[PDB]
Parts: C-alpha cells; structure tokens; sequence
C-alpha cells in the first residue's frame, strides 16, 4: 500500500479557483477551542491516502 | 457550530481511517486462509486485534455524540451502528469469563469425539465421523445408538455452562436497555425515524406467526407425505399416528433432509437432470464456468468484473503442494478488489455455488459507492437471499441448455418436475418449522417464558407441537439437548435463513413477473431480460442508505414479509401431495410414542 501522498479533508472555507496554500491548521467544528492536537471537535486537516 | 457537521466530519474522518485497516485485515485473512503458515495467522492476528482496538476507540469517542439531535437518517443509522456498546457494558471479570466460556465451548463442538467401546479407540471426529455414520446408513440401531451418543456425550459437558451462558447473556441484553436477548437480535429489523415505513420489534413475530400458520398445510403434506415413505420402507419403525424418528431424519440435528431424497424419491427408475457427463466430455474446466456466469450475469443486466478479480482469485485448488482451506466464500476487501477463494471442480453443484459466488460479488459491488459503514447489506437476510435467487433461476434445465450443457434433444415430462420440487422442498421447507421452533425456543428462553428446570422439557414438547418428529427415547433435565446446533454453541443467528427463505421466493416471483413472462414459476428465466435486471440493479445499490421496508417494495412492491409466493411455487408440488396423501391420513399426535 502506497501511504506517501497526503490531501487536506477539512477546513473553515473552501479553495478560490487557482489557489494554492501550505497551512496546516487544525479544523476547529465546535465552539471548543483547541490547543494543537485533536479531540472532541478537533481534528488533523492532512490525511495520508492508500 | 451546529452538531450535525460535526457528526458528518466525524464520521467521514472514522470511514477514511477504518477502509484501510479492513483492507489489511480483509488482505491478512485471505493470505491467512491462501497460505497455512504462522507469519500469516500472526499478522491476521495482529490487525484483528489492532482492528478491535480502533472500533472499540472510534465508538467510545463517539458515544459522547447525542443521537436526539441528528435529523439526518443516514448520519442517525452510521452512528447507531458506530455507538455499538457490545459486551463492554459488563465488568472485565464478567467480560473475560463470558470470553474463556466462548473459548471453550468452541473448543468442544470442534474437537468431537465418539469413543465406542468394544473397541481399542473407535474414538472419530465429528464431519468424517457422525456426519457419514448418520447420512449413509440403511439400518435403525446404528443411527439411534450414535445420535444418543453424541447428544449424551454433549449433554454432559455442556449442561452446567448453558446456564451461566444464558445468564451473562440475559445479564448483557439488559445492561443495553434492552428486555431480553432476543430483542436485542429483533432490533437488527427495527427502524426509526422514517414515518409510514416503520416496523416494531413486536411486529416480526407476529408476521412470522402469520407466515407460519399458512406454511403449516405444506408441512403437514410433507410431514403426511415422508410419513407414508417410511411406512413403505419401513413397516415396523414407523406408525400411521405417531410423530417421524429423531435419528432417521439424515442429520444429527434434523435440518436439512437432503439425504432422504435419496431413499423417497418417487422416480428413481427415471434419469436425474445431472449434466456431469456432458461437462465432462466437452472439456470443461474451471475457467469456462466462471465464463459462462459472468456472460449470464451482463446478460441479466449486471456489469463486467474488475481486472484484479480474475488475477488474484484461485479457481484451481492447488493440491498438496500447498495448504489451502477449499471453502467458497465471497471476500469484500472495501478498495475495489473483489475475488472469490473457492476450489471449484467440474460439477453442478460446484457450478451453482459460483453462480452464487458471483451473485454475491454482484450484490457487494452494487453499493461500492458508498461509505464504509453503508457498503453493507440492509439486514441479516438479504445478502444471502440476492445470491440464492441466481442460484434458484439458473438452475432450470432451459437456461443449461441455452448455454450448452443440455443437449437440445431432451423431454419435458412432469416426473423430472416433480422429482426437483420434491428434492427442493426436502431442503427448503423441511428446515423451516425447525428453525421456527429453535427461534421460539430461544426467545422464550432468553425473556423468561420458560422455567430453568424445564428447559428440555419445552424443548422436546415443542419438537412434538410444531415440528413432526418425535424422539425414540426421553432424555432428562442433564442432557443440554437444545444446545447441540452449531450456531446456539457460537452465538449466532438462526432467524436470517427463515428470513432469506421467505425473501428469495418473493425476489424469485418478482423477477419472473418483471420479464415478460407467464406460466409455472418452477421453470421460468431471468436471462436475456431488460427490465428485471434494471428492476434489480436499482434495489441493490441501495444497502444500508435505505430502511428494508421501504427498500422491500421497490424490488417486489409488498410492504410486509409474505408468504405467498412460497404457495404459488409449491403449488405444483402441493397439488400433487395432495393427489397423493388423499388416500392416507394427514397429520401427527403427541401421545403416540416410539418407545
């Protein structure tokens, strides 16, 4: 299984046509504020593909 | 902000990071059962274990999610069968006892053990031994000595341990608000939230209860029917009044009557519909049936296989250069990659058994474009009964000999006919009391509607009651006689078959009604049709995204479990039993005994 590419899944707003962004900052749902790693309403934006 | 994308994020995160480790435990367990070595078992071990550990965390994280608040139906369903507490809601002293019971009991049923005396050893086990003892015999005291054998060898072992089995049990059906064990099995059929389509826990027994009292007039021509066999055979082991034996049923546990066909056919005297020479003298192998099934499928309406399918699938048993378990069985490993372990040979049954196969491949990649907690069949029936419709259209000798098998120079006399339903009835409705009484057994045993000190005691009055067999000696309160099947030592439904057997005659009569087609069931095709296949097609890729009762009309159109179509299919074979038990007496006692 291929694991060496990455995609981003979740985050606050979408893509604008011909954008392109490195951030990584961790998807926040809920009113709960996170401190730098998941939880409740907390969550990782990159995921390895197979 | 609001809680449903935060369920929706949720659950589609879950899928995402649960396809890749049933992929790799669904690719351990085929290099497992491919290749007999410890690495294999070790590493299916592994990711089984990994695998429980990430389900068991994955549900405690989202067991904090409300289920009140979800207006989406599918959000509700995937998290309904995410919250899964499971045998979590016990103590870890509770949960590893109940485990260590499992262990052992597992244990038991497969070791097997006969030990006859006079005998050094006489000690066989249990398929190689009792399976063929009871399945090929032609004498009376043979088979009554070893069932009452195995039943008190069971007994005795397993007597002390049913009940704290059925007490963990009950303990575990109601520590997960539920009333009793099976009500906790019922609520696989239950859903909510849809209104006009709803269906209660309470309602499938009493569909079932209706289905049965309209199946009981065909049992008792079967049961009137085998009855006057035996007599013929027979003529001092058998009388006019009294129920059928217990040990002359070809089974240790009465199931399927497969055997009896053999010794009541009517007539044998007469050719079977057995195209093994003709498979055998064209030069037919194992890559020309899996052809022949894929061209009746996209004839049907289904679509073509994947290329990995025929690349990484053994058609060949590769003998004993290396282990391999010869056991057919449709794998799903989730990412596209579909294929069938099955070491099919050049036989009928092991044709039926790919068409089956594929039937089920067909039925998994319907809904492969859903998630992973959806690309699953609706209840514990249907993923069954789509694979046992293919199996039941293809085996009418029309369809052989448009393919090639039958020669085209072959007679359609009624006798062949009847001889098929006869064999058809003997393996289908000869299990369906049986199972009802076993369902009722169990659930009155699991609620508390039968005293612990008579549990046997329903038992062998219900195998009298319901079911037309009468046992030739009593047996007390120590023998665990109802704990003798395979799937009440394992913890596993029963139920599903009765409800497979009640669907595939309903998708039978549909399929036949959707070509165009008219006339007697027993013969009809679902071949070189437009319609039904589209008419399937759009019932199959539905799965889990839609409840079954509303899933159940757009393949049929009945918004409930019938049971008619059962009786136009046998009503050729009902007609003649009728014919021929006129003049013999229909029906059993419970007060005449073997004894």
């Amino acid at each position: 299984g291929n694991y060496n590419y990455l995609y981003r899944l979740f985050r606050k707003s979408n893509l604008k046509p011909f954008e392109r962004d490195i951030s990584t900052e961790i998807y926040q749902a809920g009113s709960t504020p996170c401190n730098g790693v998941e939880g409740f309403n907390c969550y990782f934006p990159l995921q390895s593909y197979g | 902000s609001t809680i449903e994308e935060q369920a929706k994020t949720f659950l589609d995160k879950f899928n995402h990071e649960a396809e890749d480790l049933f992929y790799q435990s669904s690719l351990a367990s085929w290099n497992y059962n491919t290749n007999i070595t410890e690495e294999n078992v070790q590493n299916m071990n592994n990711a089984g274990d990994k695998w429980s550990a990430f389900l068991k965390e994955q549900s405690t994280l989202a067991q904090m999610y409300p289920l009140q608040e979800i207006q989406n139906l599918t959000v509700k369903l995937q998290l309904q069968a995410l919250q899964q507490n499971g045998s979590s809601v016990l103590s870890e002293d509770k949960s590893k006892r109940l485990n260590t019971i499992l262990n052992t009991m597992s244990t038991i049923y497969s070791t097997g053990k006969v030990c006859n005396p006079d005998n050094p050893q006489e000690c066989l086990l249990l398929e190689p031994g009792l399976n063929e003892i009871m399945a090929n015999s032609l004498d009376y005291n043979e088979r009554l000595w070893a069932w009452e054998s195995w039943r008190s060898e069971v007994g005795k072992q397993l007597r002390p341990l049913y009940e704290e089995y059925v007490v963990l049990k009950n303990e575990m059906a109601r520590a997960n608000h539920y009333e009793d064990y099976g009500d906790y099995w019922r609520g696989d059929y239950e859903v909510n939230g849809v209104d006009g389509y709803d269906y209660s826990r309470g309602q499938l027994i009493e569909d079932v209860e209706h289905t049965f009292e309209e199946i009981k007039p065909l049992y008792e021509h079967l049961h009137a029917y085998v009855r006057a066999k035996l007599m013929n055979a027979y003529p001092s082991y058998i009388s006019p009044i009294g129920c059928l034996p217990a040990h002359l049923l070809g089974d240790m546990w009465g199931r399927f009557w497969t055997n009896l066909y053999s010794l009541t056919v009517p007539f044998g005297q007469k050719p079977n519909i057995d195209v093994t020479d003709a498979m055998v003298d064209q030069a037919w192998d194992a890559q020309r049936i899996f052809k022949e099934a894929e061209k009746f499928f996209v004839s049907v309406g289904l679509p073509n296989m994947t290329q990995g399918f025929w690349e990484n699938s053994m058609l060949t048993d590769p003998g004993n250069v290396q282990k391999a378990v010869c056991h057919p069985t449709a794998w799903d490993l989730g990412k596209g990659d579909f294929r069938i372990l099955m070491c099919t040979k050049v036989t009928m049954d092991d044709f039926l058994t790919a068409h089956h196969e594929m039937g089920h491949i067909q039925y998994d990649m319907a809904y492969a474009a859903q998630p992973f907690l959806l690309r699953n069949g609706a209840n514990e029936g249907f993923h069954e009964a789509v694979g046992e419709i293919m199996s039941l259209s293809a085996a009418t000798p029309k369809h052989l000999k448009s393919i090639g098998l039958l020669s085209p120079d072959f007679q359609e006399d009624n006798e062949t006919e009847i001889n098929f339903l006869l064999k058809q009835a003997l393996t289908i409705v000869g299990t369906l009391p049986f199972t009802y009484m076993l369902e009722k057994w169990r659930w009155m045993v699991f609620k508390g509607e039968i005293p612990k000190d008579q549990w046997m005691k329903k038992w062998w009055e219900m195998k009298r009651e319901i079911v037309g067999v009468v046992e030739p000696v009593p047996h007390d309160e120590t023998y665990c006689d109802p704990a003798s099947l395979f799937h009440v030592s394992n913890d596993y439904s029963f139920i599903r078959y009765y409800t497979r057997t009640l669907y595939q005659f309903q998708f039978q009569e549909a399929l036949c009604q959707a070509a165009k087609h008219e006339g007697p069931l027993h013969k009809c095709d679902i071949s070189n049709s437009t319609e039904a296949g589209q008419k399937l097609f759009n019932m199959l890729r539905l799965g889990k995204s839609e409840p079954w009762t509303l899933a159940l009309e757009n393949v049929v159109g009945a918004k409930n479990m019938n049971v008619r179509p059962l009786l136009n299919y046998f009503e050729p074979l009902f007609t003649w039993l009728k014919d021929q038990n006129k003049n013999s007496f229909v029906g059993w006692s419970t007060d005449w005994s073997p004894y």
